[PDB]
């Protein structure tokens, strides 16, 4: 197929449809006919999009783990430990590395082992493996609506056995499930097979289904600069919305500056619902998600929680409608339900310690907001350039020229060229711009911004302030100073 | 010493990448010939690469959890491959979970690891360790 | 003695000391002569005075634990431990609750059956018992500076000694030591025993000899209004510099809305200084210390850390100097020491996480501000007018006629009149006012925001309420919603 | 319910106010006489009140940690006083830090408590068994 930012027509999509049902034998059990009445039955407490609606209506944000193994049982038990004992707003599956490869081999293999050796030997829940019947075994288990939560450049038929699983949220995008998560994969085809996930999900809109979508915001979650993050998000909810997805959750991963942070979530909400509207898209439910520190953390699990609550104080503050937990395991493995838990308890005590509380306007905060929306439009505005008025084929472009340029991604259609580093307060600037298109004003403002940090300790700005940042949490905190 | 050689990269399924730049900064850093193979990498790319570079040890990180699974078998491809007595490293985590890290290590090393690396090994002690096992400390 | 707000002379002193070391044997231990060249001999790291005023130059908040047991080589390991595992920043020792009373009798029976039970039955270390050479013991086996934190209306004795064993500062003050603390004792008594206190460290600083005090805050710990809270301790501040104290600590106690608590402790630390130099005190060098949620804790330890976590946060956006550590066992016992390791590590890694970030002036934070500095001097106004220009009789009439009111004070001399509730934000407010003498205007603000608490929770400002709020934080909110 | 009454304190050196404030409210909001005596009291205060009352249970809130020490005793000078087979509860936060609670009731009951709470009890549980004790559920 070429790759254009336009609706795929019922024809077209429904011949992707029969190609990509056949990639796996549990493709047979998703009948869409059935599927949507499956759906439609499901109470409007466990439909993720209908609960989104509810939190942003009440001034909530609802608190989400993530979560999987490989057996459908004990995948259950967990949830359902997380959904009591944790108190979880909203349940994940968290899919398994080799699903996310289209390995369902490998993920065969690895459910028989995790049966052998009586733990998991899989990283997530093989989705494709289990089918449309397991999905559906594990909604029927919970009582709170179900999102997949992957990294998978490839998620055609994952999403159709999911979504005909029960499951109401898809998280994901072309750029965000394949820079970070993929070496080899073109940046079109990643684009064209979001653009299927976005059509399926454009399909159940059309027959009165709805089911959220959530581009990944964090990316490498290794000092991801908020304009470069955030033009990602709103290219991923343009091009959704342009499939047919009417209810979207664009996200942001916390970069430890609590203003800088704040400010990227309101500019990611503002901007992300200004273009919508700008293209024509004007019946789209606009929701936010941050995740808690998706670096390096602590092995201390005190120390851990230092990280999560503050983190979650962040989000609150921000008027975020989702947050992602993180765990005290989170530096060593995936975490036991007890760890999970904890975590989710943390976070949501935090958040009940600030019911209703927002960070108030200020001019810092002004400021901040100002240069985030800057910048994200410089990016945004060379991306449609490039593809004359096409978004899609202005992102392929964008990753040619290093326009758009993920720190840390292995893509090689990536640039890798751009370098992030923090300031003296902690915020995520640019050090090396590479092809990143903005006026002086903008670089300007970073290299100022970033001399304080060298006055401050001494040294010039460099790659190895960047080594000390990757490492400063897990070393005990936000800024990688000198010894 | 006298440029050795490591292949280095992260098996199986496994994306994470930020482990492997500062791994092949810091190994090349202290004097190593640093192939790096990078991400997503299969066993055999591992060994290819051993091979056309004749490197003297072959570093595999594993951070996602599977290379329990993935790791299984690497020794006896080198030997069959002509590599006899390479070394063999693997660290990162390995496993999936917290668990009780010499009943981890014992179970590489049963699978003909060299030497196994815990969580948040820095990599000047994989880099210590390395230059006694070929004795050019 | 007749109280008055005038340092005593030297003379009137030392007939006091003559009297204050008769009280216990270990008084035999103190020399004055032989503690400043003592004192004078401590390097600057082990000084507390010196040390805030190093933190405050820093712009960097201090953690502080609580912690003592009754046997002295028990309680060196458990403070060891606290510096060395939870990297502390200041060391206290908590003194327990017979010494607080007076009854070294006691206090040695609890000795003894601690020794035999191989476990501490004292709430804390009895410093009057240990005597001097103990006190300093302590010193010497720590390498971080030492305060005495108790709750002790007639503290002289116990001064006499921690002093002269090398502890370098004492928290505690004539209202903030009796109110929360005592049922029978006068406000005048206890004044007069805290000028004994403050003259005390008033003669060292005469002799170059720099010591710390800390008025204690956060007092009942349960729901007190900021602006009651502040000037209690801008009083004791103002008495302090009377008797020649240069180096004071002022704090206030977490209410859980950020913006009420940071306005609470730039209020407290701006109106403290803006007190001390009208009344002439020109060399004292203000600090500024904020308490972790001294209200009920919730029992779940991932809960806990919520608590903790959150309330470092609004410490650290606060600029606090100094930040005092909760533990995970707060609802159940005395923190064993790697409970509190946990609680100093947690607290430490947040600070760190938010290194040199600081709440930006908002409108919302001004009209806050201005809100409780007009409530603050509302009171002290009226307590200078009951003491014709003298704040200690007039704190002694504030306290008689209820002008000063501390909610839940146990101090028969308390009028237990006023009553707190928290707003439909989770903020602290006045619901009862008593005889406390604010202008209609400052009542009708309280009354108009808790009204939006009755419109939002369908249910008239109560008593009721008031019971709520109190349990909320152990039930795992700040606000005490219906259910 | 049926009214009767008990003594209603906090013993020893102990001064904490707000639990003894809401027992107090809970307690008579339930239909009991409660005879407050408050903070700060030595056995002696609540034997008095219950003689001078005729209570039918005193209740011994103890907060601080050291009631272990403090709450030594009471039985037998209740005995001495002529107040034999009356109700002694002991709550609050007894002794210094976390204990495994099975061993605490015992050290309690074996000093003579009818009944012994631990951390964070609601009122409502000691009104259960307060009215159940003196049969009037
Ligand atoms: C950043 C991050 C990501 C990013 C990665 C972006 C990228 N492409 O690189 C994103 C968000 C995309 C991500 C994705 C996922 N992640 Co991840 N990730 C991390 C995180 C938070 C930090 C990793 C990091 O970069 N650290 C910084 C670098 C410098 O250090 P490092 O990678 O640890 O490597 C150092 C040491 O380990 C050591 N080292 C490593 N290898 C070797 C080898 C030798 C021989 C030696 C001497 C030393 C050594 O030296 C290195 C350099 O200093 C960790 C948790 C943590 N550490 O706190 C989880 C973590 C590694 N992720 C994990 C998982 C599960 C996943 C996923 C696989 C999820 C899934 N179910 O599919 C996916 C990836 C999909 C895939 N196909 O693999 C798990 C692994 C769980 C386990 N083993 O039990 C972790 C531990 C989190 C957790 N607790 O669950 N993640
Ligand atoms: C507020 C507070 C204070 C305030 C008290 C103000 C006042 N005068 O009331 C201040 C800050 C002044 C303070 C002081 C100190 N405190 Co204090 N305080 C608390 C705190 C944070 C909450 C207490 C509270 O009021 N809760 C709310 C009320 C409604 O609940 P409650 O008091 O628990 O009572 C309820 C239940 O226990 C139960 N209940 C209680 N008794 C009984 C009896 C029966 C028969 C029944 C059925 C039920 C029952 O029902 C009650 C009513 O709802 C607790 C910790 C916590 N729980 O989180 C520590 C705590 C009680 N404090 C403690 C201590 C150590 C002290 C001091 C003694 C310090 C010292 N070393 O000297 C001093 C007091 C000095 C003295 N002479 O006693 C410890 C006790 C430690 C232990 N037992 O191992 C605690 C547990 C904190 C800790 N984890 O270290 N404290
Ligand atoms: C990308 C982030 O997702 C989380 N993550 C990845 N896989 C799982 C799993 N099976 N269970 C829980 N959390 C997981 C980790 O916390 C990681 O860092
Ligand atoms: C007043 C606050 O001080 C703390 N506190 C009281 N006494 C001790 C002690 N000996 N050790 C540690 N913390 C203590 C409690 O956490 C309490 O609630
Ligand atoms: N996109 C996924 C990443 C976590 C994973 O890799 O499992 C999420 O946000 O949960
Ligand atoms: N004023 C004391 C209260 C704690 C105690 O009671 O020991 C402090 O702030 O530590």
């Amino acid at each position: 197929m070429e790759l254009k930012n336009k609706k795929w027509t019922d024809e077209e999509f429904h011949k992707q449809r029969e190609e990509v049902l056949q990639q796996w034998p549990t493709g047979k059990e998703v009948d869409l006919q059935e599927a949507v009445d499956y759906l439609k039955k499901i109470p409007a407490e466990k439909n993720f999009a209908e609960k989104l609606v509810l939190a942003k209506k009440k001034g909530i944000t609802m608190a989400q783990p993530r979560a999987g193994v490989a057996l459908l049982d004990e995948h259950i038990e967990l949830l359902r430990y997380l959904q009591d004992e944790g108190g979880a707003d909203f349940l994940p599956s968290t899919i398994d590395a080799y699903t996310r490869q289209n390995r369902y081999d490998e993920c065969e293999n690895g459910i028989k082992e995790s049966e052998k050796a009586g733990r998991s030997l899989l990283n997530g829940f093989p989705g494709v493996n289990f089918g449309v019947k397991g999905c559906r075994k594990v909604l029927e288990a919970v009582n709170l609506p179900l999102q997949a939560r992957h990294g998978t450049p490839d998620s055609r038929l994952l999403a159709e056995i999911i979504h005909a699983g029960g499951w109401t949220s898809n998280e994901g995008g072309g750029i965000s499930y394949n820079v970070p998560y993929a070496k080899n994969v073109t940046i079109e085809k990643s684009l064209l097979d979001w653009q299927y996930c976005d059509r399926l999900v454009g399909f159940y809109e059309e027959q009165g289904v709805h089911i959220n979508r959530e581009p990944f915001g964090p990316l490498t979650g290794t000092l991801v600069p908020p304009s470069m993050s955030n033009a990602v998000g709103i290219t991923e909810a343009l091009l959704a919305a342009e499939q047919g997805v009417k209810n979207i959750t664009v996200g942001y991963g916390e970069c430890g500056n609590m203003i800088q942070d704040i400010a990227a979530l309101r500019c990611l909400e503002e901007q992300t619902n200004e273009y919508l509207k700008a293209y024509g898209y004007n019946d789209v439910f606009v929701t936010t998600v941050f995740h808690q520190w998706m670096g390096g953390f602590p092995q201390d699990e005190s120390k851990a929680f230092g990280v999560i609550v503050t983190a979650t104080t962040i989000a609150a503050l921000a008027g975020a409608t989702k947050v992602i937990v993180k765990t005290p395991h989170e530096a060593i493995g995936i975490p036991t339900k007890e760890a999970n838990a904890a975590g989710i308890k943390a976070t949501k005590m935090a958040l009940n310690m600030l019911e209703g509380q927002r960070m108030p306007m200020s001019k810092e905060l002004e400021t901040e907001m100002a240069v985030i929306k800057a910048e994200t439009k410089c990016i945004l505005d060379k991306m449609f350039e490039l593809g004359k008025g096409d978004l899609a084929i202005g992102t392929v472009k964008a990753f040619e020229t290093g326009v758009m340029d993920i720190p840390f991604g292995p893509s090689k259609y990536n640039a890798g060229k751009m370098m992030p580093v923090r300031d003296n307060l902690g915020c995520v600037r640019y050090l090396e711009f590479g092809n990143v298109p903005f006026t002086e004003e903008i670089k300007n403002y970073n290299r100022e911004r970033l001399q304080e940090r060298a006055k401050f300790e001494g040294r010039d700005v460099s790659f190895q302030m960047v080594i000390d940042d990757i490492f400063a949490v897990g070393k005990g905190r936000l800024i990688g100073r000198p010894e | 010493m006298e440029k050795k050689t490591i292949v280095l990269g992260v098996i199986g399924s496994d994306c994470h990448a930020v482990g492997n730049k500062i791994l092949d900064h810091a190994f090349t850093n202290a004097g190593f010939n640093v192939v790096n193979i990078g991400v997503l990498s299969p066993q055999e790319n591992f060994i290819k690469a051993a091979i056309e570079t004749k490197a003297d040890a072959i570093l595999v990180s594993s951070l996602y959890g599977q290379g329990e699974i993935d790791c299984k078998g690497l020794r006896q491809k080198c030997d069959e491959a002509g590599l006899e007595g390479i070394l063999l490293y693997v660290g990162g985590n390995i496993v999936v979970g917290k668990q009780h890290w010499p009943d981890v290590e014992k179970r590489f090393k049963d699978m003909g690891y060299d030497r196994v690396y815990a969580p948040g090994t820095p990599p000047e002690v994989g880099i210590a360790d390395l230059k006694k096992d070929l004795n050019i400390e």
